[PDB]
């Protein structure tokens, strides 16, 4: 914020030493020419959050963040009706050790979520 | 400055090694590939094997099949992920065996779910383009001002496509 | 200046372990390749795998 407002001002400067305008009245109208078009269009990624995706905080190192952690099915859900093989996972981000040990936690305790909530859901 | 790369895939194991086979469609990537680079190749792999589940169910070429794709290296590192957007449509047509509309050209994030996120150095990519002939190019719509914010004279004949998720991409380059 | 190099190959393990046998037929180089000559051989490699099943489907040699 400190290097957008420093810009407008030295385009004010600018505007006033040579320019027309003794003075300068900086509205969202001019600021178009002042700093340009905005960047940051959108408040977040989306607003709708579809299946399998879902916002999370972080607390990184540059402060805060909003990060949508996001899931796919990455192989057809029925190879063989009768086939009894468990539902491998794949993780990416970066993870370290100790965040992959939490996932598996987190992928073995939604499996059992659904044992007790909907065990007709193979899904997971 | 910028360039016009063609990541490029095939097909380097044959496809039926066991009708029945249930093993997994592994993918190589070659490209002195970084690791965030992996990554961004593993979420567009997957997507478009999920987007290939949704549209064409009965296309087990992608989920069954080891592949190799080549992303020519260049660009730099934290431009790297902006070509993913590209991986998906080549490993797709090499599904389908479409060939990709020409003269199109495309750059973008995916995020595996399919959305795109907004990369940087539009306006080299954008004379990348204009000087390789390219008259379709494709943008996310949160790059859009920056591609506006160009002269009139760099964008003659380029029939832009903004986006903000990939299958508007696969109504562009696959038209029929 | 310029040299008239030659490329050698051979097989260096029974082409037949397992006749029902599905894996990979791995491929070792030398020449003390660089990494770009590491990708390039592998690029190669697999565009001769590809043109072998365009052209002979039946030679599962390679």
């Amino acid at each position: 914020l400190q290097k957008q407002v420093e810009k407008v001002l030295r385009k004010s400067a600018y505007k006033i030493v040579s320019g027309e305008a003794e003075s300068v009245e900086v509205t969202p109208e001019n600021l178009q020419d002042f700093v340009g078009k905005p960047v940051f269009t959108v408040e977040r990624m989306y607003d709708v959050t579809p299946p399998g995706v879902v916002m999370g905080l972080a607390w990184t190192a540059m402060g805060g963040s909003t990060l949508f952690v996001e899931t796919s099915l990455r192989r057809p859900q029925d190879k063989d009706a009768k086939g009894d093989k468990d539902g491998s996972l794949e993780v990416t981000g970066q993870l370290g050790e100790v965040m992959k040990e939490s996932a598996r936690i987190a992928y073995t305790f939604a499996r059992a979520f659904l044992m007790q909530h909907a065990p007709a859901n193979d899904y997971l | 400055g910028g360039s016009t790369l063609f990541v490029e895939t095939s097909l380097r194991r044959p496809q039926d090694k066991d009708a029945k086979g249930d093993k997994d469609g592994s993918l190589e990537v070659t490209g002195q590939l970084g690791e965030v680079m992996k990554e961004s190749a593993r979420i567009a792999y997957t997507f478009a094997r999920a987007f290939l589940m949704q549209h064409a169910p009965a296309n087990d070429y992608l989920v069954t099949s080891h592949i190799h794709l080549h992303v020519p290296e260049g660009a730099t590192p934290k431009d790297g992920p902006s070509a993913g957007c590209t991986i998906v449509t080549a490993l797709l047509s090499l599904a389908m065996g479409r060939p990709v509309r020409q003269n199109l050209a495309m750059t973008g994030e995916v995020s595996l779910t399919g959305k795109i996120l907004p990369v940087g150095g539009i306006k080299e990519k954008t004379i990348a383009a204009k000087r390789a002939g390219v008259t379709c190019i494709v943008l996310p719509a949160e790059n859009k001002k920056d591609f506006y914010d160009l002269a009139a004279f760099i964008t003659e004949g380029l029939e832009v496509h903004f986006v903000e998720h990939y299958r508007e991409i696969f109504d562009i380059a696959f038209p029929d």
